[PDB]
């Protein structure tokens, strides 16, 4: 409900994988992380950048 | 079934109506393939005799 059409929390800058159907698969392990923006705005978290 | 009509596909809060970027895209864009590149991936002549 708040994960991905939340439409007032922030951005999702994200790719690679559909952002709509992974709703539906389910994994074992979630990793989560506490760290810090790379730098300038975004811009260097890109593949092949 | 051929597919003529175009249209900015439209799933998130962006209609994407001339706003590109900031979460937004439009599906046509320039491939910038200069000619001494990798010619394996060259597009080759597909015809289909039904």
């Amino acid at each position: 409900s708040v994960l991905y059409n939340s439409a007032s929390f922030s951005t999702f800058k994200c790719y690679g994988v559909s952002p709509t159907k992974l709703n539906d698969l389910c994994f074992t392990n979630v990793y989560a992380d506490s760290f810090v923006i790379r730098g300038d705005e975004v811009r260097q978290i890109a593949p092949g950048q | 079934e051929r597919d003529i009509s175009t249209e900015i596909y439209q799933a998130g809060s962006t209609p994407c109506n001339g706003v590109e970027g900031f979460n937004c895209y439009f599906p046509l864009q320039s491939y910038g393939f200069q000619p001494t590149y990798g010619v394996g991936y060259q597009p080759y002549r597909v015809v289909v005799l039904s």
